[PDB]
């Protein structure tokens, strides 16, 4: 639910 | 009197994928708001090719949903608007983007599932984009460089995997070959040449957002560290601007800067010279 590298929320 | 040439920052993420085009005067310490992408979007890649900027790759991460792009978007400074331009085979979110001799090289990203190794040339005298020679590992948020007319390939994540691995694009020969391994694992870094070495600083090793920076001497084939940054940062936007690099956002487990450090070779020290008006990852940086 969170890319650890981008930051990014997916889902 | 007139103005010189400007750090151009597009899209990039904080909350959802953005439109941001703004730019810096390195030279008189302001930031400028520009024309918006037609389609926000983060981890896309910048560059410049005879006065013009292109935005390549990314990805629109959307409250509604979220779409790769294969989107290659051209954006006149004279003008202050966007045009598109032909798409790429396929879409590219974590591109890498290096520029030799007025052509655009795309390598790496992911659509979706698909981590790629394919890797695709744009001419704009054309507008065509070309299939060439795959690299030898999958990549995607990989640091991409371009000296004495090779391109490097640096770092990134293979789907299962962070890498140290970098390769080197032939583009006479059409061939990849594996080059010395940086010290440190690296996805999602900045990368970049100055005064002859291609520069790693940043990324997530797998466990930790990095400030540590190391180059690489074509010569020696090796990978000596160099002074670290101020603040830990991954997914950052890079560039070249008056020989001094200059790193721009990115994230650091916690929050999304807004930092910009800037490297003075000479005196191996960075230092910080602006915010950007938001913090934001994943931007798409280049000068003109
Ligand atoms: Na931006």
């Amino acid at each position: 639910v969170i890319n650890p590298e981008t930051g990014e929320q997916i889902q | 009197p007139k103005v010189g040439r400007l750090i151009y920052t597009a899209g990039g993420y904080f909350r959802q994928s953005l439109s941001y085009l703004e730019a810096y005067n390195p030279s008189d310490g302001t930031w400028l708001r520009l024309a918006d992408l037609q389609v926000p979007r983060s981890g896309l890649a910048g560059c410049v090719v005879g006065g013009l900027l292109y935005a390549v790759g990314g990805r629109n991460n959307s409250p509604d949903g979220n779409t790769d792009s294969s989107a290659l978007d051209c954006y006149n400074p004279m003008t202050n608007q966007w045009s598109p331009c032909a798409p790429m085979s396929v879409p590219r979110n974590r591109i890498g983007v290096g520029v030799i001799d007025g052509h655009i090289y795309a390598v790496g990203g992911s659509h979706g599932c698909i981590h790629h190794n394919s890797v695709e040339r744009y001419e704009p005298e054309r507008d065509e984009w070309h299939l060439v020679a795959p690299m030898l590992t999958r990549r995607i948020g990989v640091g991409v460089a371009v000296l004495n007319r090779l391109l490097y390939a640096v770092g990134g994540f293979d789907g299962t995997n962070r890498l140290n691995s970098a390769e080197c694009y032939y583009p006479e020969r059409n061939e990849w070959r594996m080059i010395t391994a940086m010290n440190t694992i690296r996805s999602g870094a900045g990368v970049c040449v100055l005064h002859n070495c291609i520069y790693a600083a940043g990324g997530y090793d797998g466990q930790d957002q990095l400030n540590s920076v190391e180059r690489y001497d074509v010569e020696t084939e090796t990978w000596t560290f160099v002074a670290p940054m101020k603040h830990r940062r991954s997914a950052l936007g890079i560039t070249v601007h008056q020989g001094r690099i200059y790193v721009l956002g990115g994230y650091d487990g916690h929050t999304f800067l807004d930092s910009v450090e800037c490297y003075d070779p000479d005196t191996d020290t960075w230092s910080e010279v602006t915010r950007m008006t938001s913090g934001r990852s994943g931007v798409g940086v280049a000068v003109t």
